RNA sequence: GGUUCUCCCCGAAAGCUAUUUAGGUAGCGCCUCGUGAAUUCAUCUCCGGGGGUAGAGCACUGUUUCGGCAAGGGGGUCAUCCCGACUUACCAACCCGAUGCAAACUGCGAAUACCGGAGAAUGUUAUCACGGGAGACACACGGCGGGUGCUAACGUCCGUCGUGAAGAGGGAAACAACCCAGACCGCCAGCUAAGGUCCCAAAGUCAUGGUUAAGUGGGAAACGAUGUGGGAAGGCCCAGACAGCCAGGAUGUUGGCUUAGAAGCAGCCAUCAUUUAAAGAAAGCGUAAUAGCUCACUGGUCGAGUCGGCCUGCGCGGAAGA
RNA sequence: UCCUCCUAAAGAGUAACGGAGGAGCACGAAGGUUGGCUAAUCCUGGUCGGACAUCAGGAGGUUAGUGCAAUGGCAUAAGCC
RNA sequence: GCUCAACGGAUAAAAGGUACUCCGGGGAUAACAGGCUGAUACCGCCCAAGAGUUCAUAUCGACGGCGGUGUUUGGCACCUCGAUGUCGGCUCAUCACAUCCUGGGGCUGAAGUAGGUCCCAAGGGUAUGGCUGUUCGCCAUUUAAAGUGGUACGCGAGCUG
RNA sequence: UGCCUGGCGGCCGUAGCGCGGUGGUCCCACCUGACCCCAUGCCGAACUCAGAAGUGAAACGCCGUAGCGCCGAUGGUAGUGUGGGGUCUCCCCAUGCGAGAGUAGGGAACUGCCAGGCAA
């Protein structure tokens, strides 16, 4: 049931990125390094009450981008200082 | 008990690179040897680099221990 | 310093306008004993005060051993 | 009082107090105090508030006190003109930047451990949270 | 202290250095006038450069928490000659793994700033040198970086810029120093900046969707709460919940305090076992203690949503002066 | 008065009765050159010898040394003979 | 040949008192008073170990925290040094409310009387003496109570000294 | 030219340590001898000379091994120039520049000029 709905960044930066977290949306990577890494942007909410789950630091999750059926782990993830959000999640894509 | 101080005694690079001195001009006032001698620049009793010909000054980093050396490009 | 009523006024004695009108004289009344100390030396009341406690340390101290020292 | 045994130097300045924190994640215990506010813990305050967890678990327990002092924070003596030099050293204090770690305990229920906290954090200035041990 | 007629042009500084010097004066920076000179000089783009600050980090200088290993150190059991026999509820360096901190720490390191070179546009040579004439060397506040001070002061001391000084005009009721903006003169003409458009007072009782009940807006915190709106998620749930209303809530067990005592009840232990639609050897009151009365938990009843957290908008109390 | 560090905002400069330390000399070799060489601190073994002389080996890597304080520098040694 | 170290060195050569004072100046620079601030002072508030036979919150409240007032001592020198006369008493006041009495309520470790504490309340009232220059305070004796403060720590073109 | 060896460099840890294996006809190292040219603050250990019967252990070079060191993106975050704003002891917005640490992963070098050996 781990399923992830998100789509491809067009405006990187610190400015855009920022602008994005304040629409309940924060950005995250997929490298695997045999392929191009991919900027994608995923829903808050839904991560948020998923990443609870022990289920979510080890499984094989499956992103889906543009109709991919992308098999990712998730690495590292910064979370924000003190408020209970996210930041940045480093799919390694395995 | 403390308020004692030295007068600052004007340190560090004269001329940059890119510069085209002429020669015998004063390229940096080193106190230790941050800077050794590479190239047509001869090292001083305080260690000032000073330009043993005249042309352009241009820095490097080679060396086995990775030390900043100031030789001059001959015109 | 949770009984101590500590009092300040207007130190008695030579001067100028500034003894005049400087409470640099303090006061330190203890409760449970009923002891008096006075003090009126220096101009600043902190230093004054310093002197005060000094003294009233003293006394408590004192008493409390010949009190001591007498039923023994 | 958590004071640093011999410093390399008495005194030193007072300076700013900006950015965000450094120890985020409880990675000690399970249960960890996250500071949310900014500002600055005496070392008495550290002392005061480590007796109120003690206490709250009664005997059990692990605390792990992640920060420490180490800055000197002096103050002029009563009734003096300024100048004259700078003040004696009084009393130490930690610069607690927004989202830093202050305690964090292992050993005890989840619920009886956030008993513990709310005496600890009452007896501290900055506001404070309460946050669980995280996978990562 | 005072220094008397008018217009036009340009226009400072309150800084460094030294001074029996600190409210004075001299040199230089800044001002003016004159002469003479090079795309000299300024902005930007590109290129060549060095830096070690913000940040970050802990190999170093120091500092610090916990865990593992662990010489030596402490109390003892002994040959109370020892050699070094045996333990230990202990402390603990060097090491190894993990987390922090630093103006006088750096194996890393920006943005700007600064120096040079090249190339365009623009600027009544804005630059430099020489000579005539000065004033000034008490600065003030605001923004940003800082020492000091209590991360107090319209405080003080520097750096950097801005304005005031030496600048009126509009706004912030009034208000040098804050925002907007540089008055050559006249005009009963027009468009705008800041800030405003119910009325004093010029301009929307304008349009659209929401929020607040307190005059918030129109002074303030720790902390407190079924104030109220929005979002995400979870628990239980017409195999009938939550709240009321009917019963039980006990048996071994005044269970072993130090058998005088805390009988589910102070500093005492452990969290037993039956009956089951159900009941904790327990949440309080009361007794030396009991007695006594409740709640958990559990059945019938009426019968539908209810309960507690989390993220946040706007509020309320916390709030007392002449 | 003079010197080093820091404050000092990564060129230079920059104040306070701001935070820490020094100097008013030394040397005929401690200078010049040529040639040569290398530390500290621990461990193991070893006569008196011991935590701590000297000897041999090893680990170590400039934590040393620099006539004197601090910073920068130094094995091409500026350190040692 | 110079600790000419007050180190750009006035002389080769030099210490103090002035309340007998005098002149030129300064609010550039102090003391009284005002302003900014609130370290200190005073008052309120949060948490709760624990005391209170039992019982944290009748009443107190350790280790600690956040505030309010501008009454104390101070900080800073912004106004005045071609003058702003200051202590205390006397006289006369006036306001604030953190209330001393009186009035109305809560709780109580409130039987009653008499009290502890908190809330609302500023209409009115709120001593006489001995001692000291006294403010303050102690003491005597009252009273329903002998309030705490602002007002240039009210008030000298009203007084006393 | 191909493979080894020796010298002198470029560049400087992706080029350095550790573990295991391997090379002697040449080359190199250890070695044999030492009265004399020389040398030991004592000693042919080191330096130097006259040689080379022996060995490839050590040393050196090469090959493999990633266990350390090292290197290292992309994205995010810290900071910040300039211009605005606020609950303005600090942070946010527009905009340009944009790290450290960490993650994937890279990786046990490359190469120049001469002189010999051995073949081609």
């Amino acid at each position: 049931m781990f399923t992830i709905n998100a789509e491809v960044r067009k405006e990187q930066g610190k400015g855009a990125s920022r602008r994005l977290r304040a629409a309940n949306k924060f950005p995250a990577i997929i490298y695997g390094g045999k392929e191009a890494p991919l900027a994608i942007e995923l829903d808050h909410d839904k991560v948020m009450n998923m990443q609870a789950k022990a289920e979510f630091y080890s499984e094989v999750l499956t992103i889906v981008v543009d109709g991919k059926e992308i098999k990712v782990k998730a690495q590292d993830v910064q979370r924000h200082p003190y408020k209970p959000k996210l930041q940045h999640i480093d799919f390694v894509r395995a | 008990r403390n308020g004692r101080d030295s007068e600052a005694k004007r340190l560090g690079v004269k001329r940059f690179g890119g510069e085209s001195v002429l020669a015998g001009s004063i390229i940096v006032r080193q106190r230790g040897t941050k800077f050794h001698a590479g190239a047509n620049v001869g090292c001083g009793r305080d260690h000032t680099l000073f330009a043993k010909a005249d042309g352009k000054v241009k820095f490097e980093v080679k060396g086995p221990k990775n030390r900043k050396f100031i030789s001059i490009e001959a015109e | 310093p949770a009984d101590l009523r500590i009092d300040t006024f207007r130190s008695s004695g030579a001067g100028g306008q500034h003894v005049n009108t400087t409470d640099s004289a303090i006061r330190i009344t203890h409760l449970p004993t009923g002891i008096v100390v006075e003090c009126q030396d220096e101009r600043s009341q902190h230093k004054n005060k310093a002197k005060a406690l000094s003294v009233l340390g003293a006394r408590i101290h004192a008493a409390e051993m010949a009190k001591r020292q007498q039923a023994e | 009082m958590l004071q640093p045994k011999r410093t390399k130097f008495r005194k030193m300045h007072k300076g700013r107090n900006r950015g965000l924190a450094q120890g985020t994640d409880v990675s000690f215990g399970s249960f960890g105090l996250k500071a949310v506010g900014r500002g600055r813990l005496t070392a008495r305050q550290i002392e005061a508030a480590r007796r109120a967890m003690t206490r709250a678990v009664k005997r059990q327990g692990k605390i792990w006190i992640r920060v420490f002092p180490d800055k000197p924070i002096t103050e002029k003596p009563l009734a003096v003109r300024m100048g004259k030099g700078k003040g004696n050293v009084e009393y130490w204090v930690a610069l607690i930047q927004p989202g830093k770690v202050l305690y964090e305990m292992d050993g005890v229920p989840e619920e009886l451990a956030r008993e513990a906290f709310k005496l600890a954090a009452a007896k501290l200035p900055i506001k404070t949270t309460f946050v669980t041990k995280t996978v990562m």
